[PDB]
RNA sequence: AAUAGGCGGCCGUCGAGGGCUCGGGUAGAAGACCCGGU
RNA sequence: CGGCCGCCGAGACCCCGGCGCACGGACCGAUUGGUCCGUGAUCGGGUAGGCGGGCGUGCCGGUGGCGUAGAAGCCGGGCC
RNA sequence: ACCGAUAGCGAACUAGUACCGUGAGGGAAAGCUGAAAAGCACCCCGGGAGGGGGGUGAAAAGAGCCUGAAACCGGGCGGCGAUAGGAGGGUGCGGCCCGAAAGGAAUGAGCCUCCCCGAAGGAAACCGCGGCGACGCGGGAGUACGAGGGGAGGGGACCGG
């Protein structure tokens, strides 16, 4: 079980796409390692403890970022907050 | 008006009383009931007695344009509604006689509702220059209270 | 927290990944933020920073640029320059930093970090000059 | 620009507000190598006028002048704490302080009122008027281990600075009991040295006479006399707006142009008048008196006091100040004087100038 | 002064310290401020 | 300044499911209507303006009904 | 097959009335208790107006009287609330709160676990080679994954709003 945090929504300068989120898993800094974790399941704890799921599809970037597609969009308050992978 | 804006009225452990088409000012009966809520009888028949006095002034919170302040801590703009006080009193020993015929204590009787409303406007007109006649009236204020006997 | 040691440092290169950091959720602090060096002529930076300490708003001086003249609020101003400063995040990631001049006693002891991508080793030739001299030209405490 | 006047005021006083406190503070002080408490504090008495013989630098040099001065009762100061300064990441930080345990007063000017004895008075009593919460059970032994500790970090070299805390005794002089507390700064570039001037003066009393010296420069402190709400023409100066003015003579023509679109903050304005910290420099100490008396040439001495006694005021009992000039302030107002920051090139001798007549005729 | 400060003392986990009320102005448009109160 | 190598980025382009429209075809309903199938890369923005269908209100001729075991009206809410 | 009290004649009523202008002349607003007044007897308080009990009535519908909306004002309740900037809204979700009915649901909700197919698209580890270099080429491989479409088991009250 691998932790992460999340860095921003999938966006353009000025477009924003709510249901795709960019992770940095913590040790992972390349596209080689980022994409053994592609189909991995990622999940957001709430304040109140309710759990969101989303799934990593594909890599971002170069720099071992990834991108995760979720059912429910995370709230916004998790930018900068700390996931779970699997 | 005759209806109360309290929902769970008890017969057996409350008293209320009433006042209509009052001819003081609405603003400061708000005022003052604000201030009234939540006291105990004798506290607040002390308090109006204060106020008409002049030895206590009522804080405004809301209509408070142009009012000095006053001495002490929470002043802030303040004033002596007398006419208020007075009629407020009133309203106060009746709910109290209410409540003793009842057979309530009025030592632990505590105002657990009090409201004041506009009532009907008394149109009047008034002369002003360049042949104009203008709006001069006098607004009505609706008083209720409601006490109940804790323990 | 990670403490970094502004000695040797390009001062944009060095406020670029501080505030990349304050982003991401990391506590920084810059320990010797006088030490920073700015590239170019001497006279035409302290030009420019002397006439970002003139600026003022005309009609009331209480609500015109403050802009610094100490050395640690200059790099602060620097790292903030480089942030969402009219968004509540970009305001609680510049609360994530502080920047201090010398190695302050609370501090001494610790692992001082470096970065790589800022240092004065890159530049072809040693034209600059430091956030100290920049601070004592217009007159700062430090 | 076609005709051109200067501005109307000063901007370099502002805001013009109120004073924050009624006891004047002191932000600078002066550079001297002489361990001695640098200032002194004292009540507003009045004014008079001497004739003495010139001596500073002029055309009137050796020659009988007029000169107006302002006397100022000062009773001494008693010497409580001490406080020691330590060097802060951004300015100076109080690393301790420590004062006195309570004492009987033998200065209280008690009447036997008929009926119970006198009230036999003692510090901490006078005190609490102002501080209102002192120590409790408090001891010699323990007082001396807190010195001790003081020392022990002087020592230690942490201490950059000690300054003494003194306080004002107005029941001597009957004008009040409040007593007003504050702190001077010493002479020397030794703390060791300055800690241990204020370690022998602890608990005791202070006179002008041990501390100034006659004919020296001195900067005043005080708060001005109150004059209220004041329109711009009173507090900046401005000039009166045409007799044929229909809206007003006292009040500004226009409150500035189109553009920008405000008002600036440098357009004259009514507001508060008077009541302002302010400081006077270069005033010169003529005399020191002892006990409401003047010595002139050591066969007379004369009672600064004048007939009927001061206007508003009651009358001089104790040490007081002979200053050349006018000193801001009311009567009664607490003042405080400093060595001065900012003497001239040339200035006078530091010694008593010879005064030729003194005004003590009915001032009211 | 959002890094929203330092220090000595006093109290709390009945109670220090205050406000109104009283006699007056070193103050004052209301507030505020200062001295006195056996 | 002369070139190169990766990545990010639209409602554009590709794919899946759905709606309508245009044209042609087969069926049922006693007036303008209904169901289904086939083709559309060569259909789907829109001001002035042209054309088609539908929603809602008062009264009349018919038809089928509801209501003091509670009509119209009014405040809040569920579903299409 | 006219309107239904701002409509219909200006006037559904003490209406060509009240009222405006010296005059010729101009000209409104305003319908409804209940089947029956049975229109509140008596008691406490208040100077009184009224208030609170207690009665009448299927229902106060209480004469300020059928129904009683909106704007506005007072109180109670749920959420926010004194370092924060945009025409007061849009997309996505997270706190706190309400959730009987009309929506799904113990003939089983959120949720957890397992198996199969899969469009457009689409990696990496590992190994060999080319380029000064960022990197690329061939095998891995059209594999892992992929919108959506199906099946099985566990738990037992929430999902939609």
């Amino acid at each position: 079980r691998i932790k992460g945090v999340v860095l921003s929504y999938r966006r353009s300068k000025e477009n924003q796409h709510n249901n795709v989120m960019i992770i940095k898993p913590l040790d992972v800094n390349s596209r080689e390692e980022a994409s053994k974790l592609i189909g991995r399941l990622v999940l957001w704890k709430s304040p109140s403890g309710k759990i969101l799921k989303g799934k990593i599809v594909r890599v971002h970037g170069t720099k071992g970022a990834v991108r995760a597609r979720f059912e429910k969009g995370l709230p916004g308050q998790a930018l900068g907050d700390y996931v779970e992978i699997v | 008006r005759f209806g109360y804006s309290f929902q769970n009225f008890d017969p057996k452990r409350m008293a209320r009383a009433s006042a209509r088409d009052l001819r003081i000012s609405p603003k400061l009966a708000v005022e003052v009931c604000r201030e009234l809520r939540g006291m105990m009888l004798n506290d607040a028949l002390r308090y109006l007695d204060d106020v008409i006095a002049l030895k206590r002034p009522v804080p405004l919170k809301r209509y408070n344009d142009s009012q000095g302040h006053k001495p002490g801590k929470g002043f802030g703009p303040g004033r002596y509604p007398v006419k208020v006080a007075k009629a407020i009193k009133k309203v106060l020993l009746n709910v109290k006689n209410n409540a003793v015929q009842k057979g309530l204590d009025p030592d632990k009787l505590k105002i657990i509702h009090i409201a004041a409303h506009k009532g009907p406007v008394l149109r009047g007109w008034y002369p002003r220059a360049f042949g104009r006649a203008t709006p001069f009236n006098e607004q009505t204020t609706h008083i209720e209270v409601v006490v109940e006997e804790i323990r | 927290m990670r403490i970094i040691n502004a000695e040797g440092l390009i001062l944009g290169r060095l406020a670029s990944k501080v505030a990349k950091m304050l982003l991401e959720g990391e506590e920084v602090v810059i320990v010797n933020a006088e030490k920073a060096v700015i590239t170019g002529n001497r006279d035409v930076i302290f030009k420019k920073y002397k006439q970002r300490t003139e600026l003022r708003t005309l009609t009331n001086p209480r609500r015109g640029p403050f802009y610094p003249k100490r050395s640690d609020e200059i790099v602060r101003r620097t790292i903030r320059g480089m942030l969402p400063w009219k968004t509540d995040r970009g305001r609680k990631a510049f609360k994530r930093l502080k920047v201090y001049v010398g190695i302050p006693k609370e501090f001494q002891g610790k692992e001082l970090e470096t970065i790589i991508e800022a240092h004065v080793s890159r530049l072809s030739r040693p034209k600059y000059v430091t956030v100290g001299e920049v601070a004592k030209f217009l007159g700062g405490k430090f | 620009g076609k005709v051109h006047r200067p501005r109307r005021g000063s901007l370099g006083f502002s805001p013009r507000k109120r004073a924050k406190s009624i006891v004047p503070r002191i932000r600078s002080w002066p550079k001297e190598t002489e361990v001695r408490m640098l200032g002194f504090a004292g009540y507003k008495a009045g004014m008079t006028h001497i004739l003495m013989i010139d001596d500073e630098p002029g055309l009137t040099n050796g020659k009988e002048i007029f000169m107006p001065v302002t006397i100022i009762e000062t009773p001494p100061l008693r010497v409580f704490g001490i406080r020691a300064y330590r060097m802060g990441y951004l300015g100076l930080e109080t690393a301790t302080e420590v004062i006195v345990p309570d004492f009987p007063l033998d200065n209280y000017p008690a009447k036997e009122r008929k009926g119970k004895p006198k009230p036999k008075m003692t510090f901490y009593k006078l005190l609490e008027r102002r501080i209102a919460t002192l120590p409790k059970n408090y001891t010699q032994e323990m007082f001396e281990q807190k010195l001790g500790q003081l020392e022990d970090m002087i020592k230690e070299g942490e201490i950059v600075d000690v300054r003494a805390i003194v306080a004002t005794q107005p029941w001597v002089i009957k004008l009040k009991k409040k007593p007003e507390v504050m702190e001077y700064a010493i002479g020397g570039t030794s703390v060791e040295e300055k800690f241990n001037y204020i370690k022998e003066k602890l608990g005791k009393e202070l006179r002008v006479g041990e501390v100034l010296k006659e004919g020296e420069l001195l900067d005043v402190i005080a708060v001005t006399k109150g004059k209220g709400t004041q329109g711009p023409v009173k507090r900046w100066g401005i000039k009166l707006r045409a007799h044929k003015d229909s809206k007003g003579r006292r009040k500004v023509g226009s409150i500035g142009p189109w553009h920008p679109a405000r008002v600036m903050w440098t357009v004259p304005m009514a507001g508060q008048m008077g009541f302002h910290h302010r400081t006077e420099l270069n005033k010169r100490l003529i005399a020191i008196g002892e006990n409401g008396k003047l010595k002139l040439d050591e066969n007379t001495e004369i009672e600064i006091t004048p007939k009927g006694g001061f206007p508003h005021y009651g009358i001089v009992r104790s040490d007081f100040m002979m200053i050349a000039g006018s000193v801001p302030g009311a009567i009664k107002r607490i003042i405080r004087v400093r060595p001065a920051i900012r003497p001239p090139k040339k200035k006078p001798p530091v010694q008593r100038p010879q005064i030729t007549y003194v005004s003590v005729e009915s001032k009211q």
